[PDB]
């Protein structure tokens, strides 16, 4: 899976924190965009068969599913300091 | 008037969304016709535990020398591409 | 003529040092203020973003 | 039936009955004195209060007026009545001509076109700027930007590109001025009926001494004209007069409107407001819009929220600067940050791209040599090193041209140069062909053929 | 006319501007600095002789006014990239 | 029965009304279902007539306003002991392993007060470790704290499984593993790798991943101090492990506005300094028992200046600093030696040899760092013979300061090294004497004693 611009979603959910009032934090981002993006792309995972058997039960044995993120950021004039990235 | 519908945003998934494009919603933009999902998913779900991974040694080949050499992916990986515009 | 030649190099070298003395306190009174109004616009980012939480 | 109850500058609070409050992008008239104002909806609020911005002057507004709750957005008159035309964010005549005789007339606030609805053409088009078609061609139908700071030229670039792109253009035209000079808009009206193509070419004017409702909705009354041609199956060019101007007028109203600041001070719907505005101006399967517009940096600042979140809308940007400027190097066009979506091989020939990165190389190279000349000067570089710094300091100089729309303000003639004459010249001078010539004979030459003229008379 | 500084203006806008609360933008200057100098300099204006007939209602006739204006402006150690200038 | 209702859920923050009397006291637990999930409540403020504010410890997603609350008069409180080696545990003290109950015979409340200032104990039991850099420029004793600092990829987790293989093996006590904000895959790679190596019979570890939310990032790390708390108190000699210090303070950042405060200088918390505090004073060895840990501390951009990272300098016996420049050139570890320091390497308490040796070492190193932009830009040619000398030993110690790790065999295809402290004085002081100026630069890089230095130099 490819997310084509974190950096837009973390603006959209900055908007939407804001007109919803909820106190603003460094750059005006919400606090709770750093778990934004980690429930995010902690949910990109390989898991044991054990765990694909339990959840298809028992249809598919032997086999572990995976899904592979890359994850897009920009940054502005290389400045990694930055909140989101 | 508002209805609350005690129900959590899901939505379409299964093999017939290959080639499809979709909004956030689900509902195809391409105008090539209806999906064919094998049933809805939610949106908001938790991760797998630790138990329940497996480590990463399989490989997702990009293609690209540079980083099929150097910075290599594998299948369970969550790689961050930064730049500039 | 080797050792005229000799005289003639240290000449040049004490010409070319003192030009690149001045090309370097050119750039230190340059980048300075760039240093400068950096300082004073990371100070305002900040305390706008302070007055703005506090709210 | 409402009556005025806040008066907070640009914005007016109007209470109404409960059981009709206006929608949320609806039109009312109040009689401020002797003149009638339009104000629109932006928020309901509860108890039955709308916050709308005042479409004129806000001053002598009393509390305890009453408006009257006109039942549609704002209308503007489109087609072939509004071509010769100058007109208002209303939509009403501001030349001293009479009534525009339309048969039609369309709300402002409209939809993106859907996404089987788009069209996506290569059709290379040619502008007779050296380094605008070498370094970022674009197409028939793609969006072009203007970037840069005070002073740095993209009116006059402009000016350039209206005046030669609509050599080889037939259909109509739209102009948007939104929050500019007024005497640059009265001057290219009268140069415009002056050389008898005012029947094609339509105008709006909500210039930069206008409310900041004026200055707002001017674009999209812009826009609404420029779909309607775009409706008929024509090709249509708009081209905007600044662009930043219409995040500022809502930079300085969504204060009033009560919603948080952002980041600098922006509004929060900085992305949002910039994304209805500039999706739904585009080519469909159905005609074409291409559109050109000017895009004021502030502070020459690129990382600037505004500017930052406008590069991601363009096909080809051009980002002039003010250094290249101060050197005298008009059009002060940086190569190492303008680039195009239609730059690639494919589609603009092999030998334009490797003469266009054979460009980006060296120019790169050196910058990275000037630190190193700064403090040491060049006699410390290896000899390869000063063959670089010799051809890069042409290449720059050659980059420059005599536009036919700056004769005045310089004297030297006009010049048109073909891409084959900008490629051949480039290439030349790449493969130092051209090393036995001055630097000063490559400043503000047309083709290569004339900087050899120059240097026989120095 | 002479504005013999439109940057001590500024300053004493944005004095006012902070006394009423208003959220400042760009080294602290409000948000509409820009209209008050906009609005102060396009009264400079040359107008057409159609104009003074219409405002003097036929009084003055065939005759053209002008308003030059040249403003100063301070800056601080003679850079012009400074927002104000 | 049940005593309180839900008023506002705001994010991650629940808002409970109880009756004006029995109001729930700060820090205790509370108890509510979230549908058929049992959720846990802990209690933050006690604010207004009857209200109190609260963290959810799991998904705030799925809470009504009107759902009854149970208030336990306790604490969350965590199993304690041997029933807890060899166990994956939640911030509540949960089994994750999927190995049945926990089996505890005792539990104990998370928080708890610090060691009075006649409890602590002095010592100076220098511990070896295989690694170069560290043994020379910042060895530690037992019951000590030490810190490894770095921004982003620098080497702090390859170093922190190094250390554990090193310390750990040899040490007979048991050791707490505290996974504060760690990877979820790291935290299974680490899992596994105790289980095969068989040492996983004494470690207990308390892992709580990135993706939960806040509440249980939190308080993590305090169920880590409690189980190492209760083994100290047994009288145990303790190795505990902290994954991040950085995210409990981040953690704290994340729901602090939440809870009403007005912001700090770089938008923390304005309780930053009591919040680290509280928590690292805890880590301590006492006249009962010795705790001795290893903590890892994310450097936000790299900068040593931002308050997260400049607050617990001041709390540590030795500090690692990892930079990023080192690691870029491809020196690993990345240790500074010029920033990097401990209290322990004093001529008193290390042999006078090893002071000495160090002294010099960091001398050179200091004297190569200003030269570097001097033949950066009026090249090497300018230098005298003197500096051209010094300028090449500083590279050979500076090569000489690099490692191969058995744990960092995976990336670099090559056996690990173990030095003993004293090869590594005996090493650098020989160089420094320049008994080896004659050996190229790569004769020193990644090799482990001299002997195998000049080993390596004969097959060069
Ligand atoms: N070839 C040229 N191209 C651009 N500008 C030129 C050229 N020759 C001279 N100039 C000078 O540059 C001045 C500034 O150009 P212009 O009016 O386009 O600024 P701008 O880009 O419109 O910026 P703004 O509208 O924000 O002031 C011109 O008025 C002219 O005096
Ligand atoms: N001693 C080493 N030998 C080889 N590679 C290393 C070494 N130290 C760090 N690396 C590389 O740098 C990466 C980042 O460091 P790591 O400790 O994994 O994350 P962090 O440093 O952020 O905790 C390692 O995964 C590895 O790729
Ligand atoms: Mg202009
Ligand atoms: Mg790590």
């Amino acid at each position: 899976i490819i997310y084509d611009d974190l950096s837009k979603q973390a603006v959209a959910y900055r908007q939407i924190s804001l007109l919803l009032r909820r106190p603003p934090g460094r750059e005006a981002f919400p606090g709770d965009v750093f778990y934004l993006h980690s429930r995010l792309l902690e949910r990109a995972a390989r898991v044991n068969a054990e765990y694909v058997e339990a959840f298809t039960k028992g249809e598919v044995k032997g086999k572990t599913g995976s899904l592979t993120a890359l994850p897009i950021i920009e940054t502005q004039a290389g400045d990694v300091s930055a909140f989101v990235p | 008037k508002v209805k609350a519908t005690g129900r959590i945003l899901e939505v379409p998934v299964g093999r017939g969304l290959l080639g499809r494009v979709v909004n956030t919603l689900g509902a195809p933009i391409d105008g090539k016709g209806p999906l064919d999902h094998d049933g809805f998913s939610a949106v908001e779900a938790i991760a797998p535990g630790v138990i329940e991974r497996q480590s990463v040694d399989q490989p997702v080949q990009t293609g690209y020398k540079a980083v099929d050499s150097m910075i290599p992916i594998g299948r369970g990986q969550r790689e961050l591409i930064i730049g500039d515009r | 003529g080797v050792v005229e030649n000799l005289a003639s190099e240290q000449a040049a070298r004490m010409v070319a040092m003192k030009a690149a003395t001045d090309n370097g306190g050119s750039l230190i009174k340059e980048l300075q203020l760039v240093y400068n109004k950096a300082r004073q616009a990371s100070i305002t980012q900040e305390l706008t973003e302070i007055v703005s939480g506090a709210a | 039936t409402g009556k005025i109850v806040q008066v907070i500058g640009a914005v007016v609070d109007v209470e109404f009955p409960q059981d009709a409050v206006p929608r949320v992008y609806d039109a009312l008239e109040v009689q401020n004195g002797n003149e009638r104002l339009v104000l629109e909806v932006q928020q309901q609020l509860g108890g039955g209060i709308v916050r709308t911005i005042a479409m004129g002057s806000s001053d002598g507004l009393r509390r305890g007026l009453d408006v009257k709750d006109l039942e549609h957005p704002i209308e503007v008159p489109v087609g072939k009545a509004t071509l010769g035309r100058i007109m208002n964010v209303l939509g009403e005549p501001v030349d001293m001509k009479g009534e525009i005789g339309e048969e039609e007339r369309w709300a402002i606030h409209r939809a993106a076109p859907s996404y089987e609805e788009l069209s996506n053409s290569q059709e290379l088009l040619e502008t007779g700027i050296k380094v605008i078609d070498l370094m970022a061609p674009f197409a028939k139908g793609g969006k072009v930007g203007l970037f840069g700071g005070a002073g740095v030229g993209k009116t006059v670039n402009m000016m350039e590109l209206i005046r030669n792109i609509a050599i080889e253009h037939s259909g109509y035209s739209v102009f948007a001025g939104v929050g500019e000079r007024t005497r640059e808009g009265n001057d290219f009206y009268h140069e415009m009926t002056d050389s008898n193509v005012i029947d094609k070419v339509s105008l709006v004017y909500g210039q930069m001494n206008e409310p900041p409702g004026n200055r707002l909705r001017v674009a999209l009354t812009g826009l609404t004209m420029a779909e309607k041609f775009r409706d008929e199956g024509r090709d249509v060019l708009l081209f905007v007069d600044n662009i930043y101007r219409y995040t500022l007028a809502g930079t300085e109203v969504s204060a009033l409107l009560g919603r948080m600041p952002s980041a600098v001070g922006y509004q929060p719907t900085l992305a949002e407001e910039m994304g209805v505005l500039q999706e739904r101006i585009t080519s469909t399967k159905t005609g074409s819009i291409t559109s050109v517009q000017a895009v004021y940096v502030p502070a020459d600042d690129l990382t600037d929220p505004s500017p930052a979140t406008t590069f991601a809308h363009l096909d080809a940007t051009v980002v002039l600067s003010r250094q290249i400027a101060s050197l005298g190097i008009y059009p002060a066009v940086d190569p190492l940050d303008s680039t195009s979506r239609q730059l690639d091989p494919l589609v603009v020939g092999q030998e334009h791209y490797d003469t266009a990165r054979g460009v980006q190389s060296i120019l790169q190279r050196y910058q990275e040599l000037k630190d190193i000349i700064a403090i040491l000067g060049m006699d410390e570089l290896s000899e390869e090193d000063k063959l670089v710094v010799a051809r890069a300091r042409k290449i720059q100089r050659f980059l420059s041209q005599p536009f036919f729309v700056a004769e005045v303000f310089t004297g030297s003639p006009g010049k048109y140069v073909s891409l084959k004459d900008t490629i051949r010249g480039f290439k030349g001078i790449m493969e130092g062909e051209y090393d036995h010539l001055p630097e000063q004979a490559f400043y503000m030459v047309g083709s290569i053929e004339e900087a050899v003229e120059k240097a026989k008379k120095l």
